[PDB]
């Protein structure tokens, strides 16, 4: 699925 | 409101959130717990999930601050006598996750490796909760050619039901597979298990197995003691299964972000093949990763148990005791690589650190077993 | 720590800190509930069981000061279907307490009295959650010397799964006493129920019975809507039990005063007759009374549905919708004094105020059940 | 037994 994991790893960048 | 930039939004409210508990006062933390409250749901996205865990376990860290409240609050819950929901969290574990199947398959296949020749065996389990790792040790001892060695087992709970369950199911398989059997139950908790004390008739071939149950110890050197303690006993091999996660930061901040980045990885199992609505998948969640989340953000000191730490810090710690590593074969993990392709286990991955095995979901490492030989 | 004086001081302790979170900041309201928490336990005295729940109940109302911990504390708790334990206390109170076994007998007693020779009988029950009551019309139904009637039940209540097992076990009895009979099951809130709206059969006889399900119409004018809706159907008799105590006052102080007044005699009941260490005691308090005291202190407004008033002001109250008094018979309370002298039950007594009945347990009234006829 | 409802009455007094 759009990962739930991906969803902080785009944060993080952030 | 908008779905996957509430996911985005919510992770900001968690940090937010968490550093004005950990510096100042809870009026800018309840703006936004209150914030959050309204966003995460049980039921609902793999992140809607997992602030819904977070959530809670940020509050109960700020309960702490006036134990009036808390220990009010928490005034009626004393007749707790309910081991029968525990046990099913523990099977829906087993059963839910290769997490234990994987570590079952690869202690068995190192023990039965350093047991070659053994007329007389002695297996010690500590937190003996689940039979059926045994199970599979029965079995494959009268597999092997030689045939089937005297056995007995040490069954370490703090449960008489769940080692009087045990027993049951492993004294009956035992009598109908041939094999010379005996459990021998302790009834104790960790902290205050004597090692030593343990009763060990010569002639036999010792092995020890802790399964996710040695970084109960870094919470109260009650680590090093230990570890000594089990290498006072000679043993052929020690195979420890431990956690593979960096959750045991000195401050909230470095203990919070890390520990999410590890359980978002685990809810993303659960959302990939299991239906939101099934009471299975809450039941673990609330009930056994939920569990752990409060223990590592609510709890401090040694009251906080977690305390997982990576696969690294465990070898050197196990080295310093003068533990030698028993590489896992070969011919070991080809099995857990096939145990992951079938039964769903879509993508799962296990790799090899230094002759222990790290089990990774999509490349973020989850738990790790190491097989140890006792060194002088 | 010596036990009796802590009696008095676990009293002087719950006012001291109500006056707190009704007047002013919860500093020194935690004092008091640190100071409480430390002297009451659910497993113990009465006096400290008492103090267990009120301690609790206090606790949820200084929460709601701040809508952020409460509600983020409350995160997790969504997927909740269990009826079969709310089923359970259900059971309890009717098996421990006889308020329901009293209530019942004098109901169908009063209802034999309005159906005498009735061919047709229409009884409505509001929450028909217990089917106890309507065996024992059955049941009386065929004893009498003209015969059954024909007998349609309409049972209200919020979950299908207890209307779905009221009828089975109805059904059955009826068919094999020869009965005539029909259960028409609607499954809807009582705030939502409209009672016009219900199936009226012409040539019926219509009874009514509200077991303490009127106060909470005082929550949501909701009550005179609702009684003279009831008094739209033309019934020839209405019975209700309901509670008989002061817990509806204005301001939390006057509100819990005599709320730990009627709740004490409760709990004298469970300690003169009950082991301390029974979980069926510990489950009717906690689950049973420990809600209700919730309801009563916690919560506020449209969302505090206990609202228990005196027999006086619900006398009033159906009187103002047209409706007539009518007199118990006098053996049919001396069949409740007879259900009060065997089966335990010491202690409990009967009094008639002005042609209704109230039980009271050692000179404190507790519940009243009163019979009434449709004017006009 | 010594009442629950008794200890109150007491203290109400007081």
């Amino acid at each position: 699925s759009m990962s739930a994991t991906a969803l902080l790893q785009k944060a993080a960048q952030m | 409101l908008k779905p996957e930039e509430r996911g985005l939004y919510l992770i900001h409210l968690l940090l937010t959130c968490a550093n004005h508990v950990a510096s100042g006062s809870l009026q800018n933390a309840n703006a936004a717990l209150e914030q959050l409250s309204h966003l995460a749901s049980p039921d609902g996205d793999t992140m809607q999930r997992i602030a819904a865990y977070f959530t809670e376990a940020l509050a109960n860290r700020i309960l702490k601050s006036w134990p009036g409240l808390y220990k009010a609050l928490n005034a009626t819950q004393t007749r707790t006598n309910n081991v029968s929901e525990e046990i099913h969290v523990r099977r829906l574990f087993f059963e839910m996750f290769p997490i234990l199947k994987v570590s079952y398959l690869l202690t068995n296949r190192a023990i039965l490796e350093a047991m070659e020749g053994e007329k007389m065996v002695h297996v010690i389990d500590l937190d003996a909760s689940e039979p059926a790792q045994w199970l599979a040790l029965l079995q494959a001892f009268n597999s092997r050619p030689e045939g089937p060695p005297h056995l007995r087992i040490t069954g370490v709970h703090h449960q008489k039901e769940v080692l009087e369950q045990m027993a049951h199911r492993l004294i009956e398989e035992a009598e109908k597979l041939d094999i010379p059997f005996q459990f021998n139950p302790v009834v104790s908790r960790l902290d205050c298990l004597n090692v030593e004390q343990l009763r060990v008739k010569t002639g036999e071939a010792l092995a020890v197995s802790s399964v996710l149950q040695l970084h109960t110890f870094l919470a109260s050197g009650r680590t090093d003691s230990f570890l000594n303690a089990i290498w006072g006993l000679s043993p052929k091999v020690m195979v420890v299964t431990e956690q593979d996660s960096d959750h045991n930061g000195s401050t909230l901040m470095e203990r919070l972000l890390e520990s999410l980045y590890t359980y978002a990885a685990l809810f993303d199992c659960l959302e990939t093949k299991v239906p939101r609505t099934s009471q299975d998948r809450i039941k673990v969640e609330k009930m056994l990763f939920g569990e752990e989340i409060k223990n590592i953000i609510s709890c401090e000191g040694f009251e906080r148990r977690e305390r997982h730490e990576k696969l690294e810090k465990w070898s050197q710690r196990i080295d310093l005791a003068g533990f030698g590593n028993v590489p896992l074969s070969y011919y070991a993990m080809l099995q857990a690589r096939r145990l992951l392709q079938g039964c769903g286990f879509d993508g799962y991955r296990i790799k090899e650190e230094s002759g222990c095995a790290v089990i990774c979901w999509q490349d973020r490492p989850l738990y790790s077993v190491s097989a140890w030989r006792c060194r002088k």
